[PDB]
């Protein structure tokens, strides 16, 4: 596979949100690292998919909404950065204030 | 020209007056003071103020009152004080904490304080900046165990072990001078303060001496090993002789003595009573009355903190498991219920909101969590104020009287026991640089970055392959101050003034900054800042409700805490 | 053959413990109000002052049951124990410091339990 | 008072006349004498019998007959027999194998064996103690490697290698000079004892000796050097002359000489043959025949162990990617076929069970796998139970006799051949505390604890931020004596006497403890503990068959294996 | 998501459950670490979804059954140890000979 | 559970497959590193399932084929390489030119 140290990390992050949307599935109200995970790897497989930086500025701020997160989550989260590789490279997201 | 209350808090962190909630609690620290002067506040970056010929002065070299270290605007929290203030740090040691800058241009620098060519910065507006904590009931059982104290801000582990051999897995105990050698050149490896107790049992004063001669920093007293009036007695006779501490776990089945037997043995001499409420062991069932006499330092171990509903059904099963117990011999079953006792756990919360219990610790991997002392002092402190409502000594609305009373349960006091206190346990010019950055959202459960003699050892930190350190996956890593030789220097090896004096950590071939150990035979309970209660604690033998000035300490268990789901993956 | 992994197949038989070595059954009350469990290997007379029986028949000797097991005295309990002997050198040292050498020197032992206030010292 | 031998066996472990089965195997083993005082067993915890001035001496100092580590009842697996005894530990040696504790009060008491101040206490109860595995046959490839060999009960690697090089990803070479020191440096890292092999070719006596004088333990002949009658020649002149062991993997190919050229060369020298089989290398076909040889000291390497339904499947497609051969070069199918014998890997589990193939080893990354030398070792003596039958030594129903046969073959034989069994490779007095402990459902799969020169250095142990060290996760890891400098005093680099002699050790600053190798000229197949046995082996050139004392040696191969899938996550 | 140790490590629990259930799910009789992976990951679902130390205890006992699990793996499992953040905090369950 | 090193290391490999399983479901044509972990899963899968050394030669042959991968990548792989526990103990399976 000749994984490199960000691709062996970054699968941490798709398991925990994979871990995460089961929560979500039965019906718990998702904590703060929950959150940033599913948020995180939306941002990753959107560029996966071929998504460009500009879709997923806008997208990521419709992944969770208020009454998915646990009270004060929102205000935890002031943003969520992941850099994955895009067609055009490995670039940068930010999605500020993920989460109203 | 004036700035609004919340655009200069948003700025330069909180001023005079302004309240700041800890992590997701119902607690409020209020800035008491600030040593800034409003509009020469320091700060780094494109064309900030720490600039050269600015706030930077670009004329003195180091040795002229210059810097290594300037962190910016912190909010400290600790027993001397809540307060804002720039903290600066020279050859590893906190040199002064005041107002930094450059005195060419700006009014009011704190004179060894000066910004230049040689200074680091580290910005701490927003940010709490407490001490290190300071885990005195350790078990050196699993070496990933200490990342997973640095993830909850502690600097300096106190306690035992070789690894998970059996005497270990029950004692903070490194016996005799072979193992006290190996565990020393191990600890060469590990990214934290460390010093190691030897085992107190013994009838003839050489076999323990021996152990403070070859490097251990004090004693443990525990049950396991015998937990006699003549093991108590010959440990207690080593430290005074050493200048070391005693800590004792006393003997729970009463074999050769009840409490006023243990206390007998100890005839008025200092020693620290770990995990004194006697979940985590001591004379059934009150052991917790240790805490009540001058000459005793107790410490609460971290399960029992605080009493919670799912506390006395898992204490119950835990002691099941760890004392291998069986639910069909009686005699099991009874000693289990003299030893978990919700009197006694619902008491020791009080016990600590009225300063009667001085200290915290982990118990880590024998019975307690290595990373979880920070955390659950704050979720008793929070408890408490639900119940009881704010102290009577409390101003302002704020919480800063049950604030400095909680935060020098793991920081200054476990420090003043152990013979530390000259080196680590609070934010004081003099004293080591290890220095706890908290965002306040995430205040006392997960540490942004952990200082250690000056260079940051531990930080929450993302990608390591991204443009910006802030990108997916943040998580807790060891940082530079791990790498390498500068392990050395940013951590230290407290050890007895004997062993330095006989030359041990040269013929041990020891790089470790090493600390001596001393004044811990002239102190009582009254030198436990703000924790310095002594009073009649009465402990009923038959119902195990505990009286104070004839009063029934008890409170309810929540079903609820801050600091857990709101933070945690699992 | 169902297989355990790991499984014994222990031998026919019984072990005895402490073969050939004297046993003595004495009572032993606990006057005091809170329980009191005592070890398969202290010496017998240096447990818990408020532990009464004849203190001259714990010289010399420990509970009579399997090593690491205890005898529990709830508050107020009395009960017959089995003693056997201590065996190697028969000394002992430190405990509760009555003995700090022979066993042999029971008029010695006596003498400085009763002066502590250990009960039973006839 | 008289106990039941069940609940004896679950208290103390079990004891004379008991049989406990190794794993999920079909293998008995029975303890044969029993070091113990009924009611006097030794035992660590609340109200156990180590405790001062009971079970634990409160007088004797260190220096005076105490020890720094007591192994509780651990039931002893070894070419010394199979029994139960405490073991006691000094200087990070095996001191006392018999009965500890305290003379004042218990009968019995090894006089070295004092449980004093000083001593730590492992408590093996229920647990078979062995030997560490001496893994003979290591690449030094991928340091990933080390944990692998730790977790399956492997305390010593002997071999050659610079990292993933394709001559060290081929041969147990490290070559010349220069990279013997570089790997003696690297050494000083690993948490394993180490012997480093030289390259076992040339024609000139000095391109060899110089390797053993720059610090190699040994030497290596393989054939993608020129496995040559020279080659062979000059490594056995310099072996007898330095005192080390030379390896051989022969001339597969057939292409100097055949099987009787290269024992001309070798000329009734000692010689290490590796994997003697053949499938991981030699003349085809009939290299085993080296096995009936008194000068041979003979060792399988480990895909072989034992004869499987994917074995030849497995076996022809592994040597294809490993050769890089293909399917229509008629030489390469010919090579292959001549190569991979089911008639001589069937052959292969008898010699096993009859000691005429006296060692196993890894092959470690090269064709063999570094965790799997003690599990396969077991997995044969089982196959060999079930096809052949209890061996006619067995009495009382247990396999005693096959056990002390086949646990010879990782632990005693290997320290012999190499010259290093006055160190390692059992348990005696006198020799290193390389110890591993085993729950005997995990028996050959899993290690509990890895004790290296007296301190656990590898542990299946669980959650680090647990309250008690046994929560999930439970995984192997690294423990204290791997860190710091821990990790030089608990392993032994091993290295010629020359070396020695002419100062290597302090020229590269290696701190690890330095082992002598010596006196492996002066033995033979005799020397081979329970596997001594020399015998003409005939294998047909035409069918392969192999035949000893007339009779053709064949087995089935089997479809399953106990330690296999009820224990592996993959 | 400031993940600590634990966090990363108990990540690796949740992994081998959902390895263990697919195994389940294609008609396989599980094997020990299996079995274990599964009733642990089982816990600390629970204590996530907010159920007591109480429940947990009875609940495990019930998870897998020997006709889920191979010949031995019943005897092998004295007790499956978990802690996990319940509401009240991190609490330790301990599920006593849980298949049966 | 009792994980060694390559039980932890082999749960990365599981966890790649998932994740390059879930890319394949929603429509992408597969790269090096997704391809080389189905593959490998699959093996290791199938030798927990108990088939022979020999079945999964053929099988690993037929998972993905060269309309599922991206351009170049059938001949980026000339073999993928996986060790697992059989019912008969530890084999190595090379499974050849995997996809054309
Ligand atoms: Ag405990
Ligand atoms: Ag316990
Ligand atoms: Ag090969
Ligand atoms: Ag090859
Ligand atoms: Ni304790
Ligand atoms: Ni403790
Ligand atoms: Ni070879
Ligand atoms: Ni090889
Ligand atoms: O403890
Ligand atoms: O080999």
């Amino acid at each position: 596979m000749h994984l490199n140290p960000a691709e062996k990390e970054k699968l941490q992050i798709f398991l925990a949100s994979e871990l995460a949307l089961k929560r979500k599935a039965r019906g718990l109200k998702l904590n703060y690292p929950e959150a940033v995970a599913i948020i995180t790897s939306f941002i990753m497989e959107g560029a996966r998919d071929g998504k460009t930086v500009a879709m997923l500025m806008e997208e990521g701020k419709h992944v969770l909404t208020r009454d998915d997160v646990m009270e004060g989550v929102p205000e935890m989260i002031d943003d969520i950065q992941a850099e994955a590789t895009f067609p055009d490279g490995t670039k940068l997201v930010t999605v500020h204030n993920p989460i109203s | 020209m004036k700035i609004n209350r919340q655009q200069y808090a948003e700025s330069y962190g909180p001023t005079v007056g302004d309240q700041v909630r800890l992590a997701d609690t119902d607690l409020w620290i209020e800035v008491e003071k600030d040593y800034t002067t409003y509009g020469d506040e320091a700060n780094f970056g494109g064309g900030k103020v720490l600039r050269e010929g600015m706030g930077e002065n670009g004329t003195y070299t180091r040795t002229e009152n210059v810097l290594d270290l300037l962190l910016t605007n912190a909010l400290i929290l600790d027993y001397t004080g809540i307060y804002k203030a720039d903290i600066g740090v020279k050859d590893g040691y906190i040199v002064g904490i005041g107002k930094g800058g450059n005195p060419d241009i700006m009014d009011g620098v704190t004179p060894n304080m000066i910004v230049g060519t040689a200074t680091e910065v580290i910005a701490a507006e927003g940010k709490i900046v407490t001490a290190g904590g300071i885990d005195t009931h350790v078990h050196f059982i699993n070496p990933d165990q200490v990342d997973v104290a640095l993830a909850n801000g502690i600097t300096t582990l106190f306690g035992g072990g070789t690894g998970p051999a059996e005497g270990s897995k029950a004692t903070t105990v490194t016996p005799g001078p072979w193992n006290i050698e190996k565990m020393l050149k191990s600890t060469e490896g590990l990214p934290i303060n460390v010093g190691i107790l030897g085992k107190g049992h013994g009838s003839s004063i050489a076999p323990i001496m021996e152990q403070i001669d070859a490097g251990a920093a004090g004693l443990k007293i525990h049950e396991d090993w015998g937990a006699t009036p003549a093991s108590i007695d010959r440990s207690l006779t080593v430290a005074d002789e050493a200048d070391v501490q005693v800590a004792i776990h006393s003997d729970t089945l009463n074999e050769a003595g009840f409490l006023e037997d243990t206390l007998r043995a100890i005839n008025g001499r200092v020693i620290h009573s770990f995990h004194v409420e006697g979940a985590g062991g001591g004379h059934a069932p009150d052991i917790m009355a240790m805490a009540g006499h001058p000459n005793v330092l107790p410490s609460s171990t971290n399960p029992t903190r605080p009493f919670t509903v799912n506390t006395i059904d898992e204490h119950l099963d835990m002691l099941m498991v760890c004392h291998h117990l069986k639910q069909n011999i009686p005699e099991d079953v009874a000693f289990a219920d003299s030893r978990i006792r919700p009197e006694t756990i619902a008491a020791e919360d009080i016990l600590h909101d009225l300063g009667i219990i001085s200290m915290m610790s982990t118990d880590a991997l024998a019975m307690g969590r290595a990373g979880e002392m920070v955390l659950r002092t704050w979720q008793t402190a929070d408890k408490m104020k639900k119940q009881r409502g704010p102290l009577a000594e409390e101003k302002n609305g704020s919480d800063n009287f049950r604030a400095k009373r909680y935060v020098s349960k793991y920081t200054i006091n476990p420090a003043i026991a152990q013979g530390i206190a000259h080196e680590v346990g609070s934010i004081e010019e003099g004293k080591f640089a290890d220095l706890v950055l908290w965002e306040p959202k995430f205040f006392g459960v997960k540490a942004d970055r952990v200082i250690k003699g000056g260079i940051i050892a531990y930080a929450q930190i993302g990608d390591p392959s991204a443009s910006i350190p802030t990108p997916q996956p943040v998580m807790g890593r060891r940082m530079y101050g791990t790498v390498g030789d500068l392990i050395h220097d940013t951590n230290i090896t407290f050890m007895s003034k004997s062993s330095i004096q006989q030359g041990v950590p040269a013929k041990l071939g020891l790089k470790r900054r090493i600390g001596t150990v001393k004044n811990c035979r002239n102190i009582g309970k009254k030198d436990m800042k703000w924790n310095d209660v002594t009073t009649d604690i009465d402990i009923n033998p038959e119902t195990y409700e505990v009286k104070v000035d004839g009063e029934v300490l008890t409170c309810e268990p929540v079903k609820e805490l801050p600091m857990a789901q709101r933070y945690f993956l699992f | 053959n169902y297989i355990v992994p790991g499984e014994y197949r222990v031998a026919e038989g019984e072990i005895e413990i402490n073969a050939g070595r004297e046993k003595t059954t004495i009572r032993v009350s606990n006057t005091g109000d809170r329980p009191i469990q005592v070890g398969s290997h202290i010496h017998f007379v240096e447990v818990n002052k408020e532990l009464l029986f004849d203190r001259a028949e714990g010289i010399g000797r420990r509970l009579n049951i399997p090593s690491g097991t205890a005898a529990r005295f709830e508050p107020g309990e009395e009960m017959e124990v089995e003693l056997t002997e201590l065996g190697g050198n028969r000394e002992v040292f430190g405990i509760s410091d009555l003995t700090n050498g022979s066993v042999d020197n029971k008029e010695l032992i006596l003498q400085r339990a009763k002066e502590l206030g250990y009960k039973g010292v006839e």
